[PDB]
């Protein structure tokens, strides 16, 4: 259960890559798994079944290795019925990502720094990390607690927090790379003292 | 140095409302509020030029709804002949 | 978890209102619940997403405070998107619902005087509080069992025990307070000795 | 801190009426009066949320009969920020 | 204390006017009287109740024959945070 | 939780059927479930609340006496509204599956002969049950693991393992035991080394 | 001192209802009740104002149903004279 | 560290007027000009992204009425790797 | 501090020719030319704003009639930013 690291140890090549796929069905998510570690050599960080009946499919790897085996994923998922229903191909996915892919984190306290709180809330996983990976990389903003499908029947949510302007440039990039898979968006300029750090319980 | 923003309502309460969201709605500075006479006071919050332009875009929301605004605005730079001539918060 | 007691010691003020906010959202569910604590002084008790992908308000304190939380929630979860699914606003909640709001408590026994259960689901959580809100005011029932919108999709059941007449009391009124909320009721006049007490397992 | 409520009237003695309903009607603290040139005058009562939510709808209702309501407004919390810069009467 | 008595006039003339056929028609005492500006000053007298109630109807009468009178109102007891709070001449 | 073994002790009565009911109501499974231990004493295994809002019943007893709680269940199901959504009455359920019924069993190794592999799943539960348990009786084929209902919101789906004609002739019965309630079967021939004994992690 | 409210009913089985629901809606007391003669009676509950003021209007929706609702009014603050003279549950 | 704003203009005087407009319209600091031959001058100013975002937007409507604008972008946050290759007034 | 004025002339003959017009029709001083490359120059002449706002119109209209005149703006006041950046005359 390490393998969610962000850079291996020095015995381990070094894997950035990610490739994220949600399907409709859980037994060609099994045929699209093993069709993806048949092409080429990808680490599969996990193959879950999570709400809604979908079944999650995270790899990783590097550059070519998982652009290998995502379009194996591809020309496999698309075969007939179409259940594919998102899919997520990041070159170099960010450090502050990594350790929110594989359980639900919650946040307990942040800074004593913070000014505002964003939550950002898609319809589907591939777009949750696709608008968390392209936001804390064009802002200095921090991804505070994710959700990823489980408890929720197949919405994702996160949380960034930084300064005001940073976390409305992070809006602007998500909603620019989300356009209609985002549900919602909410951009709280200044929380109660009675919520921050401490958003759900 | 700091953002400034300000409310004028004509009327006390309808710039209590203006003052109550303005620090309520984002992390500015209210530093008081300025009397010109007739009816006319001015709430004046000051901070960084996000905070501010999202304080007084709600603190307008709010104090129309409770009495009448005359003018809001806000100034990103001021000039520092305008916090030195002005009583604006930032008086040296 | 002391939060969700009845009644308060002796060096805390007393706070006997409620009020349930649920919301189709999670992103404006966050800003209802700073808003409403941004207005009045209300207890936050949850802020907790469950199932079918909703969000769920728990708030508690004094009733001016609740009512005027209350409102500005509503104020804010109508603003053009219309993703307030159902709210309640309680004065006076009853002693025997407060340990049956934070985790989905289940019952293993009964005592000898139990002559009759009644089984309620509605299909929001706010019904379903109302619901057993009412009916343990009306009439000498004991509430047993109450799962809330986790596990289930959304949906929200509780059992009443008593007394026949009692408990067909107790319908009468909760088939009252709900008209179109209640999906099913069963009043199971004698229970099995096989299934005495012990019903969900 | 504690809740805010506010009479402004176009006129001291619709003021002072309205100042008296509102401390008569509920249990609240009238902390003074705000004078904003021009005619207006600002009785602002101070207390818990129900007691100024019944007061000032009390003191509205009695300020109507001799003077000008301009404005009636009721703060539930008011920010710590208003309350150090506002004279609102709990400035520490 | 005592019971309390207004005439409220835009303008000084018959503010006087009235401040002078209140204390003449019964035995009252005049404190002052307030400036709220835009020309609005108002006369306060200040005594037992049917001396007042005399005096403001009198004032009433003979602050319209001379200017433009905006509020006449008695309050017989006035709660002693008004007097507390208020400048009504029995401050504690 | 040792009432869903295979075989009973020397001093227990041997119950080899099985009867599942699925309901779209929790209220009208008790009155179904409660109706059922009237007529006939069949051994109640569960009455448990399973995702999407649905009820599952599962009993436990004799042939004649599972028959006739099933009839009981049965015509006390269907009255007014459909509440019924899917049964299944097994008069001898195969010994791999009885432990495969109370908590979703995951697989953590296979043996070291293992060839092929084929997951199954179903719209509703009774069908992965009746599918899993024809595909057991059919040929020698192991059962590995097994989902009904929850955290997947009504879908149920089960590995089989063994050999591939043996897995193709279990693929031939459960195609013609589901029908319609087949959501999508997958024959893997042969799994990745990197994937075998592990497939949801 | 705590706020009073009353519910008279043209009869006293609306007025049983009125009082039942009043005591269930929040945490008021129910004092007592009064006799006028001519089949009006009068449930008396007392508590502080927001309590008793969703008492009495659930009292009054479930008492219109059954009974004849003559009159429903809350008092936030009785003056002590009335507890002192009228027969409200808190006589010293 | 802070964001990053530009305004490339063909033109000298251009740059000149953008880099005034960009300095007089928010909080930036104008760390110089890039000459890249050919006539093209970048003017480069760093600041918080507000405060670049309104100011690059000035400079770009103030450019535009004396010379030729050929790009102008704003970068939120710029890489560590971008700092510390190009001369962009934070090279450590 | 000073005033500002530019003439940028894609040439070096049209820019000296509005370098001898900027400085023979006003107190203005020249304090150079900036080489963008490309055959643009800018001549930049600085003092107060009367000056070099008759000095740049003469320089245009002398200038115009023997090159190809880019670009003429004027600054009244440039900003302390622009002066310690930009190399137009008074670097500290």
């Amino acid at each position: 259960p390490e393998r969610f690291d962000a850079t291996p140890p020095a015995g381990e090549p070094d894997r950035p890559a990610l490739g994220v796929l949600e399907l409709t069905s859980i037994a060609r998510g099994i045929t699209v798994a093993d069709a993806a570690l048949k092409r080429a050599p990808s680490l599969l960080l996990m193959s879950r079944p999570v709400s809604s009946g979908k079944h999650l499919l995270m790899m990783r790897g590097q550059v070519a290795e998982v652009e290998e085996s995502m379009i194996a994923a591809r020309e496999i998922a698309g075969a007939g019925s179409g259940a594919l229903l998102d899919e997520l191909e990041l070159p170099y996915a960010h450090e502050q990502l990594w350790r929110f892919l594989d359980a639900p984190v919650v946040a307990d306290a942040w800074e004593e720094d913070t000014e505002s709180v964003i939550i950002v809330e898609t319809a589907t996983v591939c777009a949750a990390i696709d608008s968390a990976d392209a936001a804390l990389k064009t802002a200095p903003v921090v991804l505070r607690d994710m959700r990823l499908a489980i408890g929720i029947a197949g919405k994702a949510f996160f949380t960034l927090t930084g300064e005001l302007a940073d976390v409305e440039a992070a809006a602007e990039v998500v909603r620019e790379r989300c356009g209609a898979r985002l549900l919602e968006l909410a951009c709280i300029a200044r929380p109660v003292d009675e919520l921050r750090g401490r958003l759900f319980f | 140095a700091d953002a400034l923003g300000m409310i004028e309502v004509r009327g006390f309460v309808g710039m209590v409302e203006a003052a109550d969201a303005m620090v309520k709605a984002a992390k500015v500075e209210l530093i008081g509020y300025e009397k010109t006479g007739g009816g006319y006071v001015t709430a004046v919050v000051r901070g960084d030029v996000a905070a501010v332009k999202a304080a007084t875009e709600a603190g307008q929301r709010a104090a129309e709804r409770v009495g009448e605004v005359v003018a809001v605005h806000v100034i990103p730079r001021p000039h520092v002949n305008v916090d030195a001539a002005l009583p604006l918060g930032r008086t040296p």
